[PDB]
């Protein structure tokens, strides 16, 4: 008889809709008429103690001050401009709108650039609560949709236990590597806005209003999302750090972070500029930070050893003993070639972790019925089609350039991509291979600083490429004073910060005719 | 340990692939360093299980269970030739 | 009754100890035959069965830590070192903490004991499991109470059994994983998500932070790239001839000894006959087979002890037949001198440093162009390979001997011996390369001469990997010179000083450099 006023208290603070509550009030009639040792008691009272610890109406005080929010935001993490200005946005439209709202955010980028770090920072600026579902590897749709109440476990589904523990309608959700799951047919149902409103669980068997939650989703790559799930969601691009965005990062907070998990004091153990520029140089290569982490904490690590110790009552880090705490460095060589011979011109790449330096080399398998190209690099099949498209284009420019130069027409050539461990795809070496088996053909080696990139089609014309960002990073680390892009890249190119580009004499083109020009 | 009426009885398990939490319970049960506090769903007092003597076989080493590979010891069983067969055969 | 007692030893959350006081009353109100008792009876006993809050009173003495470390295991400086600076991290902190380490080699080179050792000298418990064998994200993270037979994975029951919120959990081969667990094990060993880790079956959040996780594994390639983000790669080295020896007479006679309940009176075993069992008996970088055949002359030699036909026994060569069979490996190189068509190379797989064997011959005699036929299992890596060194093999005869027709009229055939093997890696060009010029020109290598590294198509010799097992397997072959890509320097004398100690070592940028110390 107690459990019922103990069901009805739960009731007094909340404000339970009208089709909830004869839900509630019928079971409530229901339990008084069933004996306590019998399972349809069971199984009532857990439907009842269910229903009843929903927060039907519980709504988080959230805080609408652009300022503070900003503070709180600038506070805990470095130069995530979009993730912050949609943050801006949202508390701007709550605040005009005067009531909370609900939106699906979906960052999406290279791991360890810190989506899932932002979105606790978020969750605590806008004073919601947080809650983390994994979505990865998740198979079976009873996490989402839960299973009937006839059985004898059963579940409201992963959504209903986090309004549980929440203790709020307007929670922030993180459901992370959605381009990882196995289905996603429930999904849509839970982020649908023309269904959000009722979504409805098959244990509860009432409708739930989820209008308010903000749902925010991370995803390493887009295309594996399905395209009715990612119809509904608004992708929001987290970028890679160049190497002064990963300096001040380290700076400001990678390095005060591991001080803390280490103990250390900044009176102990110093970490100078130069030596965290020498680690992000040479001792890792990639668009996150997680790397530069792992170094600072063994930096840490060997000072705390040395401070224990008693070796020294103070350590300071200088690139001339960082080998003693990391070792030798890692990345060293800068290019594969300072003076490339006639065979082998310098390429850009869009590669995983940041773009890369890649080269063409070009060699004759035999001296002097036409002749043969052979490709080797692990290339895919569309840059094997490239290569064709390009060894094509190269005879018939030669056919109307140099009549008598009878080299490409009959000599059997071997194309070979170094690194050849490294699965290499893409038609961005079109371009590339025209020119570096035009230099084989005139026996004359192409500009010594040069680098190059983009599609070539049949007839010679120059098609856009993606990832200039990358290529054009890779160019300026590797020490290229002048690039070729295509002109349709143009405002890709110009898009990007003055100091990313200041040093390169780029070159827009639009035919090959003038790439031609421009290498010789 | 009832109806063999002794304290250290020899024990052979048969087939120990094809287990199906039981594992567990025979995995504990391989360990000398608990055998001395068995206890079970029936008796409310502990049983010394550490005088057992314990050989298992199956067909293949892959059982279900990792924990048993590192703890029983590999003995291979080989075939007959025709004439040792011959001979068993006819004795 | 007893399940309330077991909670006051404990310091129980409240989120999970209203949950259990729930579960507990319903429990107490429902019948004692129902399936839905049984359900509740084993939810809370596993509810009541993990140690809430008691933690392991951890040492944090330098010197008793390193004595202990010292003491169970040769070698594996890197692991100690570690150690050593966790346990200096943790006196800073004032409190427990714990890492995500990683050790990854050959296997039978000690990674396992060692995570034993550490557990011993930082005196919290220890558990092992494997994951080389999970396929679904169940049997790690639970089964959910509602299907039938619900477990609650694995690291539940770690914590069950251990006793310990602070416990040494060990996972094993890691580098093999079915088609996803690896989800599952993000989850498991994400740094943030470990303080709020959440079992399917015990729905109640668990807090991991401060349990110390060892990663066990062969290969870091196979590795899943966002596992190996989250966790310390620590290598741990190959053994040769000394160091095995060393090993074996420290260690493993006396343990081995002592498990077949004999000592040092009754069955001594010589140095001479450890060494013999080093060199033949055992071709391999661990000391899993050296262990098994000590493990096999001392139970012999017990059992000669107890029928009484020696009252001791003494270990010699000459009578090591009659305990341990007749030898196997008998020859130290399937090539003692090398043909004009062989060249030797270095080889790097799962179970450690290996040397290979690079052959060629004429398909048909000489006088259309020539072609290359590759046989031995090669990969799609390696056949590029060949085809590369075959194209710069040409180019090079081409120059430095123009008049020398061989490679590009004759028809070669590329052999690797032990043809069942797959083998794959650019890392063998050069070797091809040197025996295609070998076998054209009609000039054998140097004779205990070893290579390797990528070549390019220009003759640039790039960079490869596993250095440190290739030059351990060399060393174990009797060779006497090396030749390796200038840009493995770095990672070359990182090796001990009496691991580089004979061998006449080399660097290279261009292949001309290899053609100049070849020949
Ligand atoms: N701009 C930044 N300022 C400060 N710290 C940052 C920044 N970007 C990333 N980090 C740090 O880098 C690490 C990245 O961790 P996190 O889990 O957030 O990465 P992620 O890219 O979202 O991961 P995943 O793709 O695996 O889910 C954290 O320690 C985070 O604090
Ligand atoms: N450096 C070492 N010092 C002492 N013993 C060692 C060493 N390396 C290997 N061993 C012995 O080899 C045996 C097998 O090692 P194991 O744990 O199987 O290695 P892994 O886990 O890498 O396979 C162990 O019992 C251990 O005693
Ligand atoms: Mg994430």
């Amino acid at each position: 008889d107690a459990i019922e006023e103990k069901f009805r208290e739960r009731l007094k603070e909340l404000v339970v809709p009208k089709h909830v509550m004869d839900v509630v009030d019928e079971e409530l009639s229901k339990l008084g008429l069933l004996d306590n040792h019998s399972s349809e008691f069971n199984v009532t009272r857990n439907y009842l103690d269910w229903l009843t610890s929903i927060p039907w109406g519980k709504y988080s005080n959230e805080n609408l001050d652009l300022a503070r929010a900003q503070a709180v935001l600038e506070e805990d993490h470095y130069g995530m401009e979009d993730v912050k200005k949609r943050i801006l946005e949202f508390i701007a439209v709550s605040q005009l709108r005067g009531s909370t709202q609900g939106k699906i955010l979906c960052f999406y980028g290279p791991p360890g650039v810190g989506k899932t770090s932002i979105a606790r920072s978020i969750a605590r600026a806008l004073n919601r609560e947080y809650f983390r579902f994994s979505v990865g590897g998740m198979t079976d749709v009873a996490e989402i949709k839960g299973h009937r109440r006839t059985y004898v476990g059963a579940m409201p589904g992963k959504i209903i236990q986090c309004l549980k523990k929440t203790k709020t309608e307007n929670p922030l959700i993180l459901i992370d590597e959605v381009d990882k799951i196995g289905p996603s047919s429930a999904l849509l149902e839970l982020l649908d806005p023309e269904q959000n409103a009722n979504f409805l669980d098959h244990y509860l068997d009432v409708p739930v209003d989820l209008s308010k939650v903000l749902f925010i989703c991370t995803a390493n790559v887009t295309d594996t999302i399905p395209e009715p799930l990612r119809d509904r969601m608004e992708m929001i691009n987290v970028s890679g750090y160049v190497a002064q965005e990963k300096l001040a990062i380290a700076e400001r907070y990678l390095v005060p972070q591991a001080r803390a998990l280490c103990g250390l004091d900044e009176s102990k153990a110093k970490l100078s500029s130069d030596v965290l520029t020498l680690l992000i140089k040479q001792y890792c290569r990639e668009s996150g930070v997680r790397n530069l982490q792992k170094q600072v904490e063994k930096v840490l690590r060997k000072s705390a050893y040395k401070i224990v110790s008693g070796e020294a009552e103070s350590v300071e880090v200088t690139p001339e003993n960082l080998q003693d705490f990391v070792g030798k460095p890692v990345f060293t060589v800068e290019r594969m070639y300072d003076v490339t011979p006639p065979g082998v011109v310098m390429g850009l790449a869009w590669t995983a972790m940041g773009g890369s330096t890649l080269f063409v080399e070009t060699s004759l398998r035999r001296p002097q019925k036409d002749g043969s190209l052979e490709v080797t690099g692990q290339l895919g099949e569309v840059m094997k089609e490239s290569a064709r498209i390009a060894y094509t284009f190269a005879r018939a420019f030669l056919m109307q350039h140099a009549p008598a130069n009878d080299y490409l027409v009959t000599s059997h050539i071997h194309l070979h991509v170094p690194e050849g461990a490294t699965p290499k795809d893409g038609p961005s070496a079109g371009c590339t291979i025209v020119t570096a088996l035009l230099s084989l053909a005139m026996g004359r080696p192409v500009r010594q600083n040069l680098a190059m990139t983009g599609e070539v089609s049949l007839t010679g014309k120059i098609l856009p490429v993606g990832g200039i960002k990358e290529k054009t990073i890779a160019a300026k680390r590797a020490g290229v004073t002048c690039i070729v892009l295509p002109a349709e890249n143009k405002k890709d190119f110009y898009d990007l910060a003055a100091f990313i580009t200041e040093g390169l004499e780029v070159h827009f083109v639009e035919h090959y005719r003038e790439i031609f020009d421009i290498a010789f | 340990l009832k109806k063999t009426k002794t304290e250290n009885p020899l024990i052979l398990i048969d087939e120990v692939d094809k287990i199906g939490d039981p594992s567990s319970a025979l995995l504990e049960l391989l360990d000398p360093e608990q055998n001395a506090n068995f206890l079970d769903h029936y008796l409310d007092v502990p049983v010394d299980l550490s005088k057992v003597l314990f050989i298992c076989t199956a067909n293949v080493t892959d059982t279900i269970p990792e924990p048993l590979r590192d703890r029983m010891e590999m003995i291979n069983v080989s075939g007959y030739v025709a004439q040792e067969k011959l001979a068993i055969a006819e004795r």
